[PDB]
C-alpha cells in the first residue's frame, strides 16, 4: 500500500489581488496583518524585546537564581554586610558580559538575514517593472525572475519566456530531488500576459487554501475576465525553487514570508542548552544545599557555644539581650555571607568567556576553511561548544551535503568488453594514462574527462558497429532540449543522468544537435543524419525504462530503449549471447558504486509498427486513463529488445565524505542519511559512502515493519537481528509513517492509541539503533525532525544535524548541535544552524579537533573551578572551631574580594583555551579518542564530588598547617606574627600557591601564557597587596616560620595530589596518555583506502545498481509542441 | 568573508612545552624533598628544644595555690607571689609575655569592636565613635577616647619579678616595657590625636573607657608610651589570631657583664591580680623565654617536616617499585 515514488505530505480562505496592495492591506484583514511581509526574521532580539528575553534565558542557570537570592539576603540591614549599592553591580556586570555576547550573536544573524533581504528581484510598483529587494515584496505583486534566480516566495506562474509559459525549476533545497520539474500556466493567462505593459494592468482575484506545510499539491481558484480558472501546483513555484533553463518567468505572489509552503516546514526555534550546562545547574544545586547545611549547623554550634562560653564572657558584651537560640539563628545567616563564595561570581562569565574564545578557534580555523568557494567556518552561536565534543549520531542530507550535485559517465559495458579502464592503443600498457584527445570531435569539449582509448579507435574505426550504436542510442533516447542561441550547442538536460549520457555521446562523436516534434537530428561522426520520431515511450516511476521509436533516413524503423537492468532483462530476446557478459559488468559497476542503465534496441517492420500506431494513438488520444491505456501499448512493442550494453553514471560525492564517515566510525559516531530523494538515488550515496558495503544485507520498510508486528504480536530486551550480523535501512517515508503508525470512550481510547504509538516509536528506534548505517528517503523535512526526535527521546543522545537548503532547516533546529552547509547560493540552512562550513569533510575537525578538546577544556575548567573555591571557602569553616562559630573570616576583607577576580582568574580561562592533550594531527589519526566524550567520562557527577573533597581536603591543610605553628611559638620577637592578621596572611599565601601550583599539574600544554598567568598571579598576589599596607604582611612574611609554613602546607597539599596523579597514569594510563608515551614512534599512517575489489561469482546479479532521477511528463511535451519554440 | 590569518595563536599551534608525568621527573622530587625536608625537621626541631622557656600559671582557679584569694577580690587590690625555680640561667634578652587561655579575641563581635580611624589620631573620629564600637560607643555623655570591647578589656596585671639570692632579699628585675609593639603600629596605624602638646588636652571632652580605672592620660609617665602610642595599649590592641594566645609583655636585655641575664635560682612572681577571667574558665600565664635565630620555639614544625620528609621518601619508594612492577 505505501508508495515508495512519493514524498508524504499529507500525512503531516486565502485572498490575493494583483498590483493592488491596498484592498488587500484592509482592516478586517488586519489583526492585533494577517498577511506577512516576504521578509524573514530569524534573530531573537528585535529592538527591546532584548531585557525581557536575554535575562529569562538568562536566569536559566541555577547561579544566576543563586546570586539573585544573595543580593535579596545582603540587602536585609541586620544581618547585611555590605552597603547594597556595591553587591548588585558585580550581578549586572557579569549579567552585562553575557547580555553583549548573546547580542554580538544576535547583530551577526539580523546581517545575516540582510543578505536574503537584499536579492534584488524586480516588481510591479509603477506603471513598468522596478527592481526591489526581496523584503519588498507583498502578497499580491507581479514580479519577474530570470535565469537562476532562486523564487522569492510562493507564485502563481503567470507567463514566461519558454512557450506555452514553460517554467523549469529545479527543487534540489524544497527535496533532495536533482533534476528539473516544468510547470506550466493557465492558457488564458498565458496569452495575455506576455508583453510587460499588460502585467502592470493586470487585476486579478485568487481564492486559494490559507498558508500550509503541502508543497506536493495546491488548491486554489483565479477569477479574472469574469470567470474562474482554477489552479493546482503545477502552476506554482515554491520559494526554495531555481529557475532554470527560463530567460525570465512573470509571477504573481500568492504567499511570503512565512506562510510560504517551504517557510511553514521550518521546525520551531528552541533555545539549545548543552549537557554540562544542565550538569552545572545541578551542581549549583548541590552546592546550594551544603551551603545551607553547613550554615545551619555552624548556626546551631554557635548557638550552643554562647549559652556556656559566650554569656559567661564578660568581654563579649554587647549591649544587647539577645538568647543563645537567637543568636545562632542570626549567624545563620552570617556564614551564608561567609560561605557564599563557595560557588563564586565569575563561574559563569568564565564559562562565557571560554566558549566565546572557542568558538573563534573554529571561525580562524584554516583547515575548516573552503578556498574555492572563499568560505571560512563559523559558530554562529558561541553557546554549544564543549557539546560538539559528546556528539552521538549525526543525521545527514544528501543532495550537496554529501554530494557535489555532478554526475560523470565514467565506464560502459558494450559487447561484453567493459569500456573506461586506464588503457591506450589497443591493449592496457600502464596506470598513468594522459586524458584522451577529443579535438577530432569538432562538438565535443574538454569537461569529459575520459581515460580510455581503445574505445575512442573503436568508435573512429568502425570495425564494430554496435559501438557506434551504442553512444547513437545514448543520443537518440533522452528527451533533453538542446540551445544553439548562438552556436554553441548547449544542453538542457531535465534529468542529470540524461545530461551526463547525451553529453558523454557528444563527445565521443554522436551530438545531438536538433529536435523537432516529429524528428530528431543527431549528427554521427561529422554526418548531419536526421532521423524520423514515431513514439516517445515516456519514463515513470514504476515503468523504470524510457524508450523512442525512431525511422532512420533509409526509411527503417527502429526502437531504442535504456532502462533499469532488472525491467529490460524480462523482455530481452531469447538469443542474447552478450547477456551473461553485460550482466557481469553491471555486477561490476554495481560494486563500485556506480549508477547502471542497460541499453537496447529491437528491429520493427513497417506492418508490424503500423498495427501498434493506431493502437498507440487509441491509448494518447483517449483522455480518460491516458495514462494507464498508455501503459499498455507501451508493454506491447517492448517484447523483443536486443541488448547492446550497459552504462555507469558517478555521483560525484563530496571530498572527504567516504573519509570523514570512516573515520567517525572509528570515533563511534553513527551516521544516518535522512535525504528527501528517490530510494535508488539515496541507496547508491550510501554505497559510494562506504555507509554500505557487500557485507552488509540492506532491509526495506517491509521487511522492518514484520519484525516491528513480531514484537508487537509477542507482548501481547530481545534483538531484532543476531547480534554479530551487519545490517542496514533503506526506510522510504512512506514507510516510515507505516511502521511509525503515523498515517467518555471518546478519551479513553486515546491512551491506549498513543501508549500503542509510544511502544512502536521505542521499538523502531532499538531497530534503527542496531543497524550499522540507516538511510531514509523520501522523507518531508517535518519526518527529517521526527527521526532526530526519537533517537533523541528514546536513546537519549547528543544528535548533530547537517545539510543545506530548507528541508534541512527542520532537523538542524532540533538537532542538539546543527551545521550548516554554507558556500552556496542557499542559504537557508546557514541562517537557522549553529556551525557553519562548506565542506562535509570538515566535519573531522570539528568533532575530532574542535569538540573533543572544547569537552576536555570546559572540564578541566569545570575540575578546577569547584576546587579553587571550596580550597578557599572551606577556611572559613574549619576555623569556626576556633572562634566561637563567630562567622570571622579567616582571611583579610580585601583578599576575599580579590581572590575570586584577581589571584585565580585568569590561569584556568588561559587552560579553558589553550590546553591540548595531543596534537589536532594526533587526534584526527586516532579518532578513538572520542569515545570519552560519548560516555560522559571526564565530568561525571562522580568527578564533581572528587573535586570538591579535594578542595575539602586542601581546605584542612591549608587551615591547620598554620594553626598548628602557630598555637605554638612562632616568631616570638618584638615584630612577632601571631596576631590574626598575620594568620590571614598565612593561609592566603599558602592559598594562591597552593591553587596556582595545582592548575600547573593540570595544565598539560604550557604556552607562554599559561606559565606567565600562572606566575603572574603568584607575584600579583605578592605585590598588589603590599600597596593596601595596614603593614601586616611587612611582617608576617618576613620570619623563617612564616616561610617554613607556607613552604609545608603547599608541600602537604601538592604532593599527594602529584602521587595520585602518577599512580593513575602508571597503573590505568587513559587513550591520551598511551599516545603521548609513543608519540615518536608513531610513523604509520596509511591514507583511507577504497575498496579496490570485492569481486565475486555464483550469483547472476546479486544487488541492482539501477538509478535514474528523471520525471514523467516530458514526453508529452516533446511529442506536442509544448516544449518546441 | 576571506581566509583567516594563519597566527599561531589562532591556529592553536602556539610554541608551547608538553610535561608528563614521567617516572624520571615525579620520583626524584619526592626524593629531594625527602632529603631536604628531614634536615629541616631535625634542625627545627633541636633548635625549638635548645630554647629554655618556662610556663607560670597564677590564674589561682584551683585551691592550695598562693593566688585563689584574688579569685574574689574583696578588696580591689589584690597580690599573689608565685614562686618557681630556673634550672639553668637564661641568655641573651629575655622575653616575658603574659598568655590568656580560651579568650576568644578572634570573635567577630569583638573583633570588630574597635575604631580604626579614632586610633589613628585623626581629630574628626575623637569625638564620634563609630558605630563598630556601638556599646562603648559612650558612657555618661562623651565619648570614650580608645571605644570598642578591644580596648575596653585591656589586660590589666601588673607582673613583676624577684631574684632571691643568698641573702635572700628580693633583687628587683630590670623589665623594658618599650619596643614590644610593631613598629609599624606604634609609628603608623597607632598615633596620637593632633592638636595641643599635652595629652590632657588633646583628649578634650572625651571620658574614660568603662572599665579602665585611669583614663589614656597617664597610661605611662613618658609623653612617648601614653596615649594611643602606648605600648601595652598596641600590643594589646593586636587581636590574637586563635583561643590560646600570648602577648609580649616585657624585654629583660642582656646584661652588660658576661654573666647569665637571669642566673639560675630561686625566683618569686609578684602579680597584682586585677584581670578576672575565671568566669569563662579562662587561664593567665607567665611566659618567659630566650631570643633564638630561628624565631621562637615551634616544636611543631620540626614534627611536621620528619613527617612530611619520611612519607614523602616513602612514597617514592612505594612509587618507584609500581613504575617498576609496570615497567
Ligand atoms: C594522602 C591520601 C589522599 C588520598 C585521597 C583518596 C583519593 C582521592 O579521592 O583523591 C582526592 C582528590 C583527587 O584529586 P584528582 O582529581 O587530582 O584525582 C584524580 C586524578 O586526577 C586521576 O587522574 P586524571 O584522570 O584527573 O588525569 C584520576 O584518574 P582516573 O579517573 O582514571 O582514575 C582519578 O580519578 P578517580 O579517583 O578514579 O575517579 C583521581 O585520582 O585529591 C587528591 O588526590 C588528594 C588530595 C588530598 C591531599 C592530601 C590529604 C592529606
Ligand atoms: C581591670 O580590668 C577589669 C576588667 O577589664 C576591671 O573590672 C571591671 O571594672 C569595672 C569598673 O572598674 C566594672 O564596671 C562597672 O563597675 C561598677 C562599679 O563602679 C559596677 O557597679 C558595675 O556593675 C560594673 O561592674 C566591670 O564590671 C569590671 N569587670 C569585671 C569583669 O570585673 C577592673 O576594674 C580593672 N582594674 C584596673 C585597676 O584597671
Ligand atoms: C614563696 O616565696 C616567699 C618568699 O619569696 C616565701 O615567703 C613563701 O613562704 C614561699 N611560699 C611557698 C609556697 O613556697
Ligand atoms: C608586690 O608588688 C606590690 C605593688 O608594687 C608591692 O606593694 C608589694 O610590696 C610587692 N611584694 C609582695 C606582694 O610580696
Ligand atoms: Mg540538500
Amino acid at each position: 500500500q505505501p508508495n515508495d515514488e512519493v514524498v508524504p505530505y499529507s500525512d503531516d480562505t486565502w485572498q490575493v489581488k494583483a498590483n493592488d496592495r491596498k484592498y488587500h492591506e484592509q482592516p478586517h484583514f488586519m489583526n492585533t496583518s494577517k498577511y506577512a511581509n516576504n521578509a524573514i526574521k530569524t534573530y531573537k532580539y528585535n529592538a527591546f524585546t532584548f531585557i525581557p528575553m536575554n535575562l529569562f534565558e538568562q536566569f536559566k542557570r541555577a547561579a544566576n537564581l543563586y546570586f539573585l537570592a544573595l543580593l535579596i539576603l545582603q540587602a536585609v540591614p541586620q544581618i547585611s554586610t555590605l552597603a547594597w549599592y556595591t553587591t548588585l553591580v558585580p550581578l549586572l556586570v557579569v549579567l552585562g558580559v553575557t547580555a553583549i555576547k548573546d547580542l554580538v550573536d544576535d547583530v551577526a544573524r539580523h546581517k545575516m538575514d540582510k543578505e536574503i533581504n537584499n536579492r534584488t528581484c524586480e516588481v510591479i510598483k509603477d506603471g513598468r517593472f522596478k527592481v526591489a529587494k526581496w523584503k519588498e515584496i507583498q502578497v499580491g505583486d507581479v514580479i519577474r525572475l530570470k535565469k537562476n534566480d532562486f523564487v522569492p516566495a510562493d507564485i502563481l506562474l503567470l507567463s514566461s519566456s519558454e512557450p506555452n509559459s514553460l517554467c523549469y525549476v529545479e527543487t534540489a533545497e524544497l527535496d533532495g530531488e536533482t533534476n528539473l520539474k516544468f510547470k506550466m500556466s493557465l492558457e488564458i493567462t498565458d496569452q495575455y500576459l506576455q508583453r510587460e505593459d499588460t502585467l502592470a494592468t493586470f487585476d486579478g482575484f485568487i481564492e486559494c487554501e490559507e498558508p500550509n506545510n503541502r508543497l506536493d499539491k495546491f488548491t486554489g481558484t483565479l477569477f479574472w475576465r469574469n470567470t474562474s480558472f482554477p489552479l493546482d501546483a503545477d502552476k506554482i513555484l515554491l520559494r526554495g525553487c531555481v529557475i532554470r533553463n527560463t530567460d525570465f518567468c512573470h509571477g504573481l505572489v500568492i504567499f511570503a514570508g512565512a506562510d510560504t509552503k517551504i517557510m511553514k516546514n521550518s521546525g520551531k526555534t528552541r533555545f539549545k542548552r548543552t549537557k554540562i550546562d544542565y550538569l552545572m545547574n545541578y551542581m549549583v544545586y548541590t552546592i546550594f544545599v551544603v551551603l545551607i547545611l553547613l550554615s545551619a549547623g555552624l548556626a546551631i554550634g554557635h548557638a550552643y557555644w554562647e549559652a556556656q562560653v559566650g554569656n559567661s564572657s564578660w568581654y563579649l558584651y554587647d549591649g544587647e539581650d539577645d538568647t543563645p537560640s537567637y543568636r545562632g539563628f542570626l549567624i545563620f545567616w552570617g556564614y551564608i555571607i561567609v560561605l557564599n563564595t563557595m560557588v563564586p561570581i565569575s563561574l559563569y562569565v568564565s564559562v562565557e568567556v571560554i566558549r566565546l574564545g572557542q568558538s573563534h578557534f573554529i571561525n580562524w580555523d584554516l583547515q575548516m576553511y573552503y578556498a574555492e568557494k572563499d568560505t571560512p567556518a563559523k559558530a554562529r552561536t558561541t553557546t554549544l561548544n564543549e557539546q560538539l565534543g559528546q556528539i552521538h549520531y549525526i543525521f545527514s542530507d544528501k543532495t550537496g551535503t554529501l554530494t557535489q550535485n555532478i554526475m560523470t559517465f565514467k565506464k560502459c559495458c558494450i559487447n561484453g568488453q567493459i569500456y573506461g579502464d586506464h588503457r591506450d592503443a589497443s591493449q592496457h600498457n600502464h596506470n598513468k594514462i594522459e586524458q584522451v584527445d577529443f579535438s577530432w570531435n569538432t562538438y565535443a569539449d574538454g569537461k569529459l574527462a575520459f581515460y580510455d582509448h581503445y574505445l575512442i579507435e573503436q568508435i573512429q574505426s568502425g570495425k564494430e558497429p554496435e559501438v557506434r550504436q551504442f553512444f547513437f542510442l545514448l543520443a537518440v533516447c533522452h528527451t533533453v532540449m538542446v540551445d544553439r542561441t548562438d552556436g554553441q550547442l548547449n544542453y538542457q538536460a531535465a534529468s542529470p543522468d540524461e545530461g551526463a549520457l547525451v553529453n558523454a555521446a557528444r563527445n565521443f562523436g554522436f551530438a545531438f544537435l536538433a529536435r523537432t516534434q516529429n524528428t530528431i537530428t543527431i549528427s554521427e561522426l561529422g554526418t548531419e543524419r536526421t532521423y524520423n520520431v514515431l513514439a516517445i515511450l515516456d519514463f515513470n516511476s514504476d515503468r523504470k525504462r524510457m524508450s523512442i521509436i525512431v525511422r532512420t533516413p533509409e526509411g527503417n524503423i527502429k526502437l531504442y530503449c535504456k532502462g533499469a537492468d532488472t525491467v529490460i532483462y524480462e523482455r530481452l530476446h531469447r538469443m542474447n549471447p552478450t547477456k551473461q557478459e553485460t550482466q557481469d559488468a553491471l555486477d561490476i559497476f554495481a560494486n563500485e558504486t556506480l549508477r547502471t542503465l542497460c541499453l537496447c534496441y529491437k528491429e520493427i517492420e513497417e506492418k508490424e509498427f503500423t498495427e501498434w500506431n493506431k493502437k498507440f494513438m487509441a491509448a494518447s488520444v483517449a483522455s480518460t486513463n491516458r495514462d494507464e491505456a498508455l501503459d499498455k501499448v507501451y508493454e506491447e512493442i517492448e517484447k523483443d529488445l536486443i541488448l547492446l550494453g550497459a552504462t555507469a553514471i558517478e555521483d560525484k560525492l563530496q571530498d572527504g565524505v567516504p573519509e570523514t564517515i570512516s573515520k567517525l566510525a572509528k570515533a563511534d559516531i553513527k551516521i544516518w542519511v535522512l535525504t528527501g530523494d528517490k530510494k535508488e538515488t539515496a541507496e547508491n550515496i550510501g554505497f559510494a559512502c562506504e555507509l554500505l558495503t557487500e557485507d552488509t544485507t540492506i532491509c526495506y520498510g517491509e521487511d522492518i515493519n514484520s519484525l516491528l508486528h513480531a514484537r508487537m504480536e509477542n507482548q501481547r530486551q530481545e534483538s531484532f537481528f543476531p547480534p554479530g550480523g551487519n545490517r542496514a535501512l533503506i526506510i522510504t517515508g512512506s514507510w516510515l509513517n507505516e511502521i511509525l503508525l503515523e498515517k467518555r470512550m471518546r478519551t479513553q481510547s486515546k491512551r491506549r492509541l498513543e501508549a500503542k504509538k509510544e511502544q512502536r516509536q521505542k521499538n523502531f528506534v532499538d531497530l534503527a539503533c542496531e543497524c550499522s548505517a540507516v538511510i531514509c528517503c523520501r522523507v518531508t523535512p517535518k519526518q527529517k525532525a521526527m527521526v532526530v526526535d526519537l533517537v533523541k527521546r528514546y536513546k537519549k543522545a547528543i544528535t548533530l544535524a547537517i545539510g543545506d537548503g530548507a528541508n534541512d532547516v527542520n532537523m538542524i533546529k532540533t538537532a542538539h548541535i546543527g551545521v550548516g552547509i554554507s558556500g552556496q547560493e542557499g542559504m537557508q540552512a546557514v541562517m537557522s544552524s549553529d556551525y557553519s562550513f562548506a565542506q562535509f569533510r570538515y566535519l573531522q575537525r570539528l568533532l575530532l579537533v574542535h569538540g573533543r578538546w572544547s569537552y576536555i577544556r570546559m572540564c578541566k575548567f569545570l575540575r578546577y573551578f569547584f576546587y579553587k573555591n571550596f580550597a578557599f571557602t572551606l577556611v572559613h569553616f574549619w576555623y569556626s572551631f576556633f572562634n566561637g562559630y563567630s562567622a570571622q573570616t579567616a582571611y583579610e576583607d580585601w583578599f576575599i574580594t580579590l581572590y575570586n577576580v584577581l589571584y585565580t582568574s585568569l590561569p584556568v580561562l588561559l587552560m579553558g583555551l589553550l590546553d591540548q592533550d595531543v596534537s589536532d594531527k594526533l587526534s584526527l589519526r586516532f579518532p578513538g579518542l572520542y569515545i570519552v566524550g560519548q560516555r560522559d567520562l571526564l565530568f561525571n557527577y562522580k568527578r564533581f564530588f572528587v573535586s570538591l573533597l579535594h578542595g575539602v581536603l586542601t581546605s584542612m591543610i591549608l587551615f591547620f598547617i598554620p594553626l598548628g605553628a602557630y598555637l605554638q611559638t612562632v616568631g616570638q620577637d618584638g615584630e612577632a606574627p601571631s596576631d590574626y592578621q598575620s594568620f590571614a596572611v598565612t593561609i592566603a599565601s599558602a592559598l594562591v600557591i597552593t591553587v596556582n601550583f595545582q592548575i600547573g599539574l593540570d595544565t598539560s600544554y604550557w604556552t607562554f601564557v599559561n606559565a606567565f598567568s600562572i606566575f603572574g598571579s603568584i607575584a600579583l598576589y605578592f605585590g598588589i597587596m603590599f600597596d593596601f599596607h595596614t603593614g601586616t604582611a611587612s611582617n608576617a612574611l618576613r620570619q623563617p616560620y612564616i616561610w617554613l609554613t607556607i613552604i609545608l602546607t603547599v608541600a602537604v597539599c601538592l604532593l599527594p595530589v602529584v602521587a595520585i596523579r602518577f599512580l593513575s597514569m602508571t597503573i590505568w594510563p587513559s587513550e591520551s596518555d598511551k599516545i603521548q608515551k609513543h608519540r615518536k614512534r608513531l610513523k604509520a599512517e596509511e591514507q583511507w583506502q577504497r575498496r579496490q575489489q570485492v569481486f565475486r561469482r555464483g550469483v547472476s546479479t546479486r544487488r541492482s545498481a539501477y538509478a535514474f532521477s528523471h520525471q514523467r511528463g516530458y514526453a508529452d511535451l516533446i511529442s506536442s509542441g509544448r516544449s518546441i519554440r | 568573508t576571506r581566509r583567516p590569518d594563519n597566527t599561531a595563536f589562532k591556529q592553536q599551534r602556539l610554541p608551547a612545552w608538553q610535561p608528563i608525568l614521567t617516572a624520571g621527573t615525579v620520583l626524584p622530587i619526592f626524593f629531594i624533598i625527602g632529603l631536604i625536608f628531614i634536615p629541616i625537621g631535625i634542625g627545627i626541631f633541636v633548635t625549638s628544644n635548645n630554647i629554655r622557656e618556662i610556663e607560670i600559671d597564677y590564674t589561682g582557679t584551683e585551691p592550695s595555690s598562693p593566688c585563689n584569694k584574688c579569685l574574689s577580690p574583696d578588696v580591689t587590690p589584690c597580690f599573689c607571689t608565685i614562686n618557681f625555680t630556673l634550672e639553668k640561667s637564661f641568655e641573651g634578652n629575655v622575653f616575658m609575655y603574659y598568655g590568656l587561655s580560651n579568650f576568644y579575641q578572634n570573635h567577630r563581635r569583638y573583633v570588630k569592636s574597635r575604631d580604626d580611624s579614632q586610633l589613628n589620631g585623626d581629630s574628626s573620629a575623637l569625638l564620634n565613635p563609630s558605630k563598630e564600637c556601638e556599646p562603648y560607643r559612650r558612657n555618661e555623655d562623651k565619648p570614650i577616647a580608645p571605644c570598642g570591647a578591644i580596648a575596653n578589656s585591656m589586660f590589666n596585671d601588673t607582673l613583676e619579678l624577684f631574684l632571691i639570692g643568698n641573702d635572700s632579699y628580693p633583687i628587683p628585675i630590670a623589665l623594658k616595657k618599650k619596643g614590644i609593639a610593631w613598629w609599624t603600629d606604634k609609628n603608623v596605624k597607632f598615633r596620637n590625636p593632633p592638636g595641643g602638646d599635652n595629652l590632657e588636652e588633646r583628649f578634650k571632652g572625651t571620658t574614660k573607657p568603662v572599665n579602665w580605672l585611669k583614663p589614656v592620660y597617664m597610661l605611662d609617665s613618658d609623653p612617648d608610651n601614653n596615649g594611643f602610642i602606648n605600648e601595652d595599649f598596641i600590643v594589646w590592641m593586636r587581636t590574637a589570631a586563635l583561643p590560646t594566645f600570648r602577648k609580649l609583655y616585657r624585654l629583660i636585655e642582656r646584661k652588660s657583664d658576661l654573666h647569665p641575664t637571669l642566673p639560675a635560682g630561686r625566683y618569686s612572681l609578684n602579680v597584682t591580680y586585677n584581670y578576672p577571667v575565671h568566669y569563662f574558665d579562662g587561664r593567665k600565664r607567665m611566659i618567659l623565654s630566650t631570643i633564638s635565630w630561628m624565631g621562637g620555639k615551634n616544636p611543631f614544625l620540626g614534627i611536621a617536616y620528619i613527617a612530611v620528609g619520611s612519607i614523602s621518601f616513602l612514597l617514592g619508594v612505594v612509587l618507584l617499585v609500581i613504575n617498576h612492577k609496570y615497567r
